[PDB]
């Protein structure tokens, strides 16, 4: 569900 | 009056005569041309063969000026496009630069130091080349005094601005050896107060805390959680966006991990950061609320105590375009793993209005997550004998000509999801 | 913060 940095 | 305005072409005379001192004259000649040019002629430098001249110089103990004068230009030709670093690089720059740092004269370390931050910042091979040089030893001694005040401030400044980039680029990460050695020099500059160290200090651990959990374990059990949320609440806006990204990607790791930046009480600034005039601070902070939201329950039951979910229901009524698109992001997690109860106070702050509003926009992704929050929200109305209620609520305020619409859509997974909403509901 | 810095003037 989470989501890293681009 | 003497060393002003040279061309290139007599700086070469200069620096290729048998005479120490019109070399010097000749190499501060190059240093002022590419420290007073904007549009400094870097390449016409590299091509006339003068790089490995101003290597050899670094080596002159016994003339300290022509060190510092051709540190000064190498450091600028190092500053430009990676191909200008590389000619500094294969000169044998890195090497000299490091034996610089032992200097007795204060400004000619500094330059080294400056030097090898350019190296270093050009990308990770060349990070990770200055690290093999042995360039982490000389840099963390130069810092080996009981109060960091008792260093000048441009000294120091330049000291932490070259650590954070020996901290910086991913493909790949610094190797982790060179990261436990400078993480507890980084932890005391942290606590330093000057804001340009306070601020390049947060940028060296947000490049740290990128990438995989293993990392923020790392960077978390050094204990810098609470000292990184003190600098959310800074007034200076160049400290507030490291350490609000630093923050932000700690919370894409574990829900242990997350729970650390709520203990800290982090969550208390989001108010000002969700309302923030800096459209930046606005989209990281509300990416940040839904990593959050992609937590536990309990998680998610203490951004309801903060009282934040009216500031991401009017993060997504009004904000920039790619702030929106993070509210609602927050708002699928949010809705995906939150309880009952948790959904339908939600709803009651107001969520169903602008989450139809954002149908309108032409751009898919948004659209599928906003399809996937009905639907959630939907289920929790399901468990409730309440689809009625929710129906009309979206019926009511344009909901269902936007849902409609999106039958007809170009996209299986817009379609889908849709069509079947109207199929379930509408009815 | 830029990667690279030029020490100017």
């Amino acid at each position: 569900k989470k989501r890293r940095e681009a | 009056q003497g060393t002003v305005n040279w061309s290139v072409e007599d700086i070469v005379k200069g620096i290729n005569s048998n005479n120490l001192e019109s070399q010097l004259q000749a190499t501060q000649a190059a240093r002022k041309l590419l420290s007073r040019e904007k549009q400094p002629p870097i390449d016409n430098i590299i091509r006339a063969g003068l790089i490995p001249k101003f290597v050899s110089f670094l080596g002159k103990t016994d003339c300290s000026p022509i060190q510092f004068e051709s540190a000064w230009a190498l450091t600028n030709i190092a500053s430009g496009t990676s191909e200008q670093t590389k000619a500094v690089v294969d000169g044998g720059a890195i090497p000299a630069f490091i034996s610089l740092l032992a200097s007795p004269h204060a400004h000619i370390s500094e330059q080294a130091v400056w030097a090898l931050g350019n190296i270093a910042g050009d990308g990770s091979a060349f990070r990770d080349l200055v690290i093999k040089h042995g360039a982490i030893d000389p840099l963390l001694a130069l810092l080996a005094v009981p109060d960091l005040s008792t260093l000048a401030c441009g000294y120091l400044r330049n000291l932490t601005w070259t650590l954070s980039n020996l901290c910086r680029n991913k493909n790949p990460a610094p190797p982790l050896d060179a990261v436990e050695q400078i993480l507890p020099t980084l932890v005391r500059l942290l606590h330093h107060n000057d804001p340009e160290v306070l601020a390049d200090s947060c940028w060296a651990i947000s490049y740290l805390t990128d990438g995989p959990n293993e990392r923020i374990e790392m960077v978390v059990k050094k204990g810098v959680v609470p000292q990184l949320v003190k600098l959310l609440g800074a007034t200076e806006l160049p400290i507030v966006t490291p350490a609000l990204r630093a923050i932000g990607n700690i919370v894409t790791g574990t829900d242990e991990q997350t729970q650390k930046v709520i203990d800290a009480g982090a969550l208390a600034v989001f108010p000002s950061l969700l309302t923030n005039p800096k459209t930046n601070i606005q989209k990281e902070a509300t990416w940040t609320m839904s990593n959050i939201t992609a937590g536990r329950q309990d998680q998610i039951q203490q951004v309801v105590n903060h009282g934040l979910v009216p500031f991401l229901v009017g993060v997504l009524s009004k904000a920039d375009f790619k702030t929106q698109k993070e509210a609602a992001w927050a708002i699928t997690n949010y809705t995906s793993g939150g309880t009952v109860e948790q959904i339908v106070y939600l709803v009651h702050c107001g969520i169903i209005e602008p989450l139809m509003n954002l149908l309108s926009a032409k751009d898919t992704k948004i659209i599928q997550v906003i399809l996937d929050a009905i639907s959630n929200i939907f289920q929790a109305a399901e468990k409730l004998g309440e689809t009625e209620k929710l129906s009309i609520m979206i019926e009511e305020c344009g909901g269902l000509d936007k849902i409609e619409a999106l039958q007809r859509h170009e996209n299986e997974s817009v379609y889908k999801a849709s069509l079947n909403l109207i199929e379930k509901y509408f009815s």
